[PDB]
């Protein structure tokens, strides 16, 4: 709210009072945290970027996916996500010890819908499936690049503080196309998670629902590792009350 | 005569709309709906997708059936409108959200919907799963990778920076948005092909979990 | 552009150097001839090589820097009976005229001599030079050709280079001069031009329609030609994917390496088609004696008709519909187990199939 | 031919002649009504001059083009052709703003994800160990 | 016959109130509307305007739809008569006041009222400090000074004081009704013309604050 400073002599009585309205500072602190978080997240974006071209793929992304007979560089993306995902949880992992199987649907009848990729152990080592369709489909739903997304009081404060500056494929698209795939890679690494450190059994009530994944995770995530991708903003949907009626 | 122009971009950004092929959400209004219908009757090259919706008129709870080649038409012709790729399953999924709009009584505010009635028997998510993953253990791997390995991370910090430059005009919170929708609406397509209720709760307990798990 | 007819233009790739044996006194209205003469050069170092002494005709002789006067429009420039006028590559509008004809000498035509009434255009065997491009070579100011003309007509790899502020049109002709001293050159010999990449295109553009002028104008075709950048760098392409050293094969020997398959085969090479589309942005047809027909980018032509058929002349409806491309794109994807990149057009033909 | 000419003249007339009665909810409707009786009015010819008027009301209301009295006594012919009792410009322009609203009207759409924008601090020790170890490495 | 001369004055005195293109405040009476619409009836010159204010005499509420060769004679027409400049914002504001003016009734008092439906959406204050911040802030300047410099105090006295005598004649009641009309007309339009309400009661807390200031 606000607070109030007074200054004066010791050997004098005359004191001076000055009062301080703290939304000054309150703007200053929410600007830097929103300065920080940006330049994190767009850090972890490039990285990935950066290390997808390390794998030097001749194709773009969507390419890639919709180039089903490669199935090796699929499979290489997926495992090269799913490894910086784990590392981003655990800095001083670099690899993925056991190793990895990996099989791309083709079907409805072989997709399960709403997680894309998921994990099933063949009683020696973990698979990954993949549904590659899908992943397609998301990628090459088209983005809104135009349309902006949201107190007024603070939000004008801001406008008249901060300020605004007037040879890569890359357009914001593509970048979106790079954030989803890695939000993706990311719940499923969430399921994958729940499932090595709980069971399969566990992992399969995580699927039917996901709010397991508040307690399994938050004992280990929120404290040592760096929060979710999602943890950016508070997503809802949209009438979601008269939704639920429905 | 018509605007014939701005009747087809109407119809274009509806039809997108509809067929959840961009993420893209601006208000819409009986003025587009008789715009997409009209540039429909009107062109010569869409009068097959002009009837199939104009069928929607009626009760609407019945599949449409085309020769091959009327398929085939139908689709190039949605192809060719959206520039795109596409189905017939896309084709259903504006079907029914044609019918559904038709139907719906002119009101004084917008009609929130789900999709719905894409693809006869109900499925619970529980024999989608167990179905499913029997057909995937079936499934043989098609690749694989050595256990160990190392992730190929880069190592060029100028390119590192340069990349970063060439991202900063990208507003987070337009890509966020843009990302989470485009999984929402996969998601949606997914369930309603398959005929399983979709589970609106657990969707958005997703987010709830990525609260709970910030706020400690 | 207009030109007044007392101006009489010989062009010669030999004016590189000045022709003093070709002047001659004019004579005025009364015939006296006029024994005052004054050449004119595009700049003040050209003044070296006029050799007074080259000139008996005459009793004074002057040599100056042609500029531009603004104040005389080309359309009729000033006369001056007082002396007999010689222009030697000229850069600028003529602004000056001589008693009797004004004589001109140059190695390059540009517009402002185009329209001249009287033009005689001298014909030379061609020889070619050898484009080099490069990071022993011998440094060779341009400006000054004729102060490097022992080294020019002697080594064989040079590196021709300009002082900063020199102009574009100084730039044209030095290249232009040196390029006629290798067209006498026994030996075809390799430079390197030490300047930007569109600049040198754009010198070339320039060089190849002054050529362009030459032809109209009656000159003798040569295929001392040159290559832009683009198209250089395609060629570079092709010969690294063939494993040819850049070093080993040159540019035109590449090109002919197709002339055994143009005929034989009745196709255009590729390598053709692609240097025809760079010249375009900056189609092709030919034949073979007594043949009948004409091998074309479009495929076979009857001799002297135009380069598609009439439109009725073949019905492709048969396979060109969609039904038939859908259904041969879906076997396509099925067969190989495709997703994608995959496209089936239907094929076209013309007079011939 | 695709159009049920019939059958769009039935839904034209019902839709006209209600908003000609009244203007306000009449949640007896559907869009579906709308188009049909919009489609009708551009197959018609005669009916092209209230079509041209409808699609005007697209969008703002904008104003009523000038028609020549005889343009006026066709119109109104073809209302009440269309529909009998008698009419009147009023009742045309009061009927044009009815529909200029019901074109001006929301229709469904699809719910989406909505980002909103969200309070903890971090302790000057933590804070001092990090920046004492950034002077350290400092030159 | 009429005195056109007299109509065309009283036309333009009014035409000048009711687009704020003048300072000047006078009465006005039915008279001088008869005055202004006769003599737009009679003018070949101005026919399209009277026919725009003709038009008023409906609904009113109502975007008249014109070719551009329409507008460029209307707001040629305009220009003519009050001799400047203008916009088809004036076109419409004087639109606007005119359909007021006709529709209201007939009184034995004036109606004071304020600039009002010009230019759909109602938008606040806040939202457009909001939009229009962030564009500005988009936008980059122009030209700058560096720090520091000096204030161009001019130096000759008798200078000053030619200019003070030059300047002894004009009322200071007059300059300052002026500007200060001048200020809210052309604050007022800006409201209208960004479809956002005026906000009368801050106008006036201007002055109640220099009072506040002068009082201490």
């Amino acid at each position: 709210n606000k607070v109030r400073t007074v200054t004066e002599i010791v050997n004098s009585d005359e004191k001076i009072q000055k009062t301080y309205e703290l939304a000054e500072f309150d703007l200053k602190n929410l600007s830097s945290l929103e300065s920080y978080e940006t330049l994190k997240i767009k850090l972890a974006l490039s990285k990935y970027m950066a290390m997808l071209s390390t794998l030097e793929m001749t194709q773009p992304l969507l390419e890639i996916f919709r180039n089903k007979a490669d199935t090796r560089q699929i499979a290489a993306v997926v495992f090269s996500t799913l490894a910086f995902i784990h590392n981003r949880f655990h800095p001083l992992v670099t690899n993925f010890t056991n190793k990895m199987e990996f099989v791309v649907t083709e079907t409805n009848d072989t997709s399960i819908p709403g997680e894309p990729i998921l994990f099933t152990e063949n009683e020696g080592v973990l698979l990954c499936s993949v549904d590659r369709p899908s992943i397609v489909k998301m990628l090459s739903r088209e983005f809104d690049t135009e349309a902006l997304v949201n107190n007024c009081n603070v939000r004008i404060a801001k406008t008249f503080g901060a300020s605004k500056r007037k040879d890569f494929s890359i357009t914001e698209v593509e970048a979106t196309q790079y954030l989803t795939l890695l939000l993706t890679v990311e719940h499923a690494y969430l399921h994958y998670y729940i499932f090595k450190n709980y069971g399969v059994f566990e992992y399969c009530k995580s699927l039917t629902d996901h709010s397991l994944f508040t307690n399994k995770l938050r004992s280990t995530m929120s404290t040592k590792t760096s929060n979710l991708l999602l943890s950016k903003f508070k997503f809802t949907i949209e009438d979601f009350d008269k939704i639920n009626s429905n | 005569l018509i605007n014939m122009r701005r009747y087809r971009n109407a119809a274009r950004k509806l039809i997108h709309h509809y067929s959840l092929n961009s993420t893209s959400s601006t208000e819409y209004k009986i003025s587009d709906v008789v715009m997409t219908m009209i540039f429909l009757l009107r062109s010569e090259k869409y009068h097959s997708l002009f009837k199939l919706l104009e069928t929607t008129f009626d009760d609407y709870t019945c599949r449409p059936q085309m020769t091959q080649v009327q398929t085939d038409t139908l689709l190039d012709a949605v192809r060719s409108l959206l520039e795109m790729t596409i189905d017939l399953t896309t084709v259903d999924i504006m079907r029914s959200s044609f019918a559904r709009c038709f139907n719906s009584p002119i009101m004084r505010y917008a009609k929130i919907v789900l999709l719905q009635n894409v693809a006869d028997k109900r499925t619970t998510l529980e024999e989608l799963l167990i179905e499913r993953g029997e057909k995937i253990q079936m499934l043989q791997p098609q690749q694989y990778i050595n256990s160990g390995t190392e992730i190929p991370f880069c190592d060029d910090a100028e390119f590192l920076n340069r990349l970063l430059k060439h991202i900063d005009p990208y507003p987070l919170s337009r890509m966020y948005y843009n990302a989470a929708n485009t999984m929402f609406y996969t998601t949606m397509e997914n369930y309603a092909v398959s005929n399983c209720k979709f589970n609106i709760e657990d969707y958005n307990n997703i987010f709830k979990v990525m609260e709970n798990i910030r706020k400690h | 552009m207009e030109c007044p007819f007392q101006i009489q233009v010989c062009i010669s790739d030999r004016f590189f150097a000045f022709p003093h044996n070709l002047v001659e006194p004019q004579s005025d209205v009364g015939n006296k001839l006029i024994e005052n003469l004054i050449v004119y050069v595009p700049t003040d170092d050209d003044r070296l090589y006029i050799d007074k002494k080259q000139f008996p005709k005459f009793n004074s002789v002057l040599v100056y820097r042609h500029e531009h006067d603004v104040n005389i429009d080309s359309r009729s420039p000033k006369k001056t009976a007082s002396a007999t006028i010689v222009y030697w590559n000229p850069l600028v509008p003529i602004t000056e005229i001589g008693a009797g004809e004004t004589r001109v000498f140059s190695v390059l035509l540009t517009n402002n001599l185009f329209y001249c009434n009287t033009m005689i255009v001298h014909h030379e065997n061609p020889k070619c030079p050898i484009e080099f491009t490069y990071p022993n070579l011998r440094p060779i100011a341009c400006e000054i050709p004729l102060s490097h003309f022992k080294e020019l007509v002697e080594s064989n790899d040079f590196l021709l280079c300009f002082n900063l502020e020199t102009s574009t049109m100084v730039k044209i002709l030095s290249l232009k001069r040196i390029f006629c001293i290798f067209q006498y050159r026994k030996q075809p010999a390799r430079y390197v031009i030490n300047l930007p990449h569109e600049e040198i295109d754009n010198l070339y553009n320039k060089l190849n329609w002054e050529r362009t002028r030459r032809l109209m104008k009656g000159d003798v075709p040569s295929n001392c030609a040159t290559v832009n950048r683009s198209s250089l760098k395609y060629i570079k392409q092709a010969q690294s994917l063939l494993g040819i050293p850049d070093y080993s094969q040159t540019v035109v020997d590449f090109v002919k390496m197709f002339q055994k398959i143009i005929f034989p085969y009745q196709l255009v090479p590729n390598v053709i088609i692609k240097l025809n589309n760079f010249d375009q942005m900056v189609k092709i047809r030919l034949f073979c004696k007594n043949d009948s027909i004409a091998i074309s980018s479009s495929g076979i032509v009857p001799i002297n008709m135009p380069d598609f058929s009439p439109p009725n002349t073949f019905d492709y409806s048969d396979y060109a519909n969609r039904t038939n491309i859908n259904f041969v794109t879906q076997r396509v994807l099925t067969d190989g187990g495709f997703s994608s990149g995959i496209t089936v057009t239907p094929v076209k033909y013309n007079y011939y199939l | 031919e695709l159009i049920n000419m019939r059958r769009y003249r039935n839904a034209a007339r019902k839709l006209i002649h209600h908003y000609s009665l009244n203007s306000t909810s009449s949640t007896e409707y559907k869009i579906s009504d709308v188009v049909m009786t919009m489609i009708f009015l551009l197959r018609s010819e005669k009916y092209h001059s209230l079509f041209k008027l409808l699609e005007t009301t697209f969008d703002d209301y904008t104003c009523r083009p000038q028609m020549t009295q005889v343009q006026t006594d066709t119109l109104l012919d073809a209302v009440r052709s269309l529909l009998s009792t008698t009419i009147d410009l009023t009742t045309v322009d009061i009927m044009r703003s009815s529909f200029a609203r019901c074109f001006n009207s929301p229709i469904m759409r699809y719910a989406k994800i909505v980002l909103l924008q969200n309070d903890k601090r971090t302790t000057l020790e933590e804070l001092l160990i990090e920046r004492g170890e950034k002077i350290q490495m400092l030159q």
